[PDB]
């Protein structure tokens, strides 16, 4: 699987490691 | 000319705003200003 005007993106609040160990 | 700072900029007519710093990729001889997918200002070359 594969600057800014105003819009933004958010963390997700579980990162990919913590999900992962999920 | 100031970089790493958050400053107004404007070379020869491009007039934007952001904090310049040095940057890895090359230009072409000719190639005076650069630009992203999204057709925003990514790199430019000081005219001095």
């Amino acid at each position: 699987v594969t600057k800014f005007n105003g819009l933004t993106v958010l963390p997700p609040l579980l990162t990919d490691e913590m999900i992962a160990q999920y | 000319l100031v970089k790493n700072k958050c400053v107004n900029f404007n070379f020869n007519g491009l007039t934007g705003t952001g904090v310049l710093t040095e940057s890895n990729k090359k230009f072409l001889p000719f190639q005076q200003f650069g630009r992203d997918i999204a057709d925003t200002t990514d790199a430019v070359r000081d005219p001095q």
